[PDB]
């Protein structure tokens, strides 16, 4: 199971559109129309459409999939880390979204969920005193998004490995075909705030 | 094997024909915005909803003059800018090649079909996070697009220009390239 680790040092209110910019970016690479099965087995598989978004509070755009839903379930659990975020303080989180398939195995044991590829962004909150801090950082950050979502595409792009396509029967175990307008991968988006770490060896 | 290049030709086409779309609407000023759907129409190429500007469509085929692209040819999207003074300056070129090296293992059709279409998701990306993208829309100035077909000359760009992989997908007659040159 292939890992990626992304970083962004961002100001309190940028933290929810830097982490849709993320989100996003990820599952439009990491979804496909939705597939529409005949009894023969084949199946046919829809359109999917795609959809500019204006960050406010970061001078940036990304391109995220029409889907109405999709956004507001990511937005949500996107709110849950900035809340928690404030709630808590200091020694800073990090919000995980991770592609798995589902795998059948015998009674008793319920099934596995199997872990082919994991996205995590660490999240570094800086604070800010006059009104040239908000304005550069939102010019700093949207260039600092232009690197990550150039990186996530070349990870991308590597071609690295994907689960073959299912059956009708087997769909929900590679699939979240519980959307109206794209079928992601399932995916699992979790986060936690941690500690911060020192460093001890240089290595001069 | 007739019917899978046959199919494979037309899949480069379109997969041509649709990133001249991408990055020409894409600098066009304005946020582009589609929709999906379930029961969709039989043009909807590689699953994405893209429409065809018809006078983006006309120069696209004129240039490629009913060609496709291959060894030491490949097709090129030039973002440039006039300004008031009118000296003009080339912004980006944007870069499809075909690789010499091929892929005799990937399965046509749809591997190679459903790879493109990732790639149009990656160049979707791509192109609104490079300069050239905040320019456009932050409108003084003006944006021109222009499409040739050969060997790709750099040397508008500038000294130093960057450059952006947007990705390759590999085809039995030989691998696509995706990339855009900036200044």
């Amino acid at each position: 199971c292939r890992s990626e680790v992304l970083e962004v040092s961002v100001e309190g209110r940028q933290v929810e559109e830097a982490m849709l910019a993320v989100l996003h970016t990820v599952l439009l690479h990491r979804s496909t129309g939705k597939f529409h099965y005949a009894a023969a087995g084949t199946y046919s598989i829809g359109t999917v459409g795609t959809q500019d978004v204006d960050c406010d509070f970061i001078d940036f755009t990304y391109v995220r999939v029409s889907s109405e839903e999709l956004d507001r379930a990511l937005r949500k659990v996107v709110g849950e880390f900035k809340d928690a975020l404030r709630n808590s303080g200091g020694d800073l989180g990090q919000m995980s979204l991770e592609f798995y398939q589902k795998k059948k195995s015998r009674w008793p044991f319920s099934d596995e969920c199997i872990p082919w590829e994991v996205w995590t962004v660490k999240v570094h909150v800086v604070a800010l005193a006059t009104e040239q801090e908000r304005q550069i950082c939102r010019e700093k950050v949207g260039e600092k998004l232009c690197e990550k979502i150039i990186n996530i595409v070349e990870v991308m792009n590597r071609h690295e490995y994907l689960p073959k396509m299912p059956t009708q029967s087997e769909v929900d175990n590679v699939f979240d075909t519980g959307l109206r307008d794209v079928q992601p991968y399932l995916y699992k988006i979790s986060f936690q705030i941690t500690d911060a770490l020192g460093t001890s060896v240089t290595t001069t | 094997n007739s019917q899978d290049r046959k199919d494979l030709d037309k899949f480069i086409k379109f997969f041509a024909l649709k990133t001249v779309q991408v990055i020409v609407q894409a600098r066009l000023g304005e946020k582009i915005c589609t929709r999906s759907s379930s029961s969709p129409t039989g043009s909807d190429w590689f699953n994405l909803a893209i429409k065809d500007i018809p006078e983006v469509t006309h120069e696209a085929k004129k240039a490629l003059a009913g060609q496709l692209p291959a060894v030491g040819r490949s097709m090129c999207v030039e973002i440039s800018l006039k300004t008031s003074e009118g000296d003009s300056m080339e912004l980006e070129i944007w870069c499809l090649e075909m690789n010499e090296k091929c892929d005799k293992e990937i399965k046509v059709s749809y591997t190679v079909y459903n790879r493109l279409s990732l790639l149009l998701k990656s160049l979707l990306a791509i192109t609104r996070v490079t300069p050239a993208y905040r320019l456009s829309r932050k409108q003084e100035y003006v944006i021109l697009y222009r499409i040739y077909f050969g060997e790709v000359q750099l040397s508008g760009l500038g000294e130093g220009f960057q450059t952006v992989r947007v990705g390759t997908v590999g085809t039995p007659v030989g691998t696509i390239t995706l990339s855009c040159a900036y200044r």
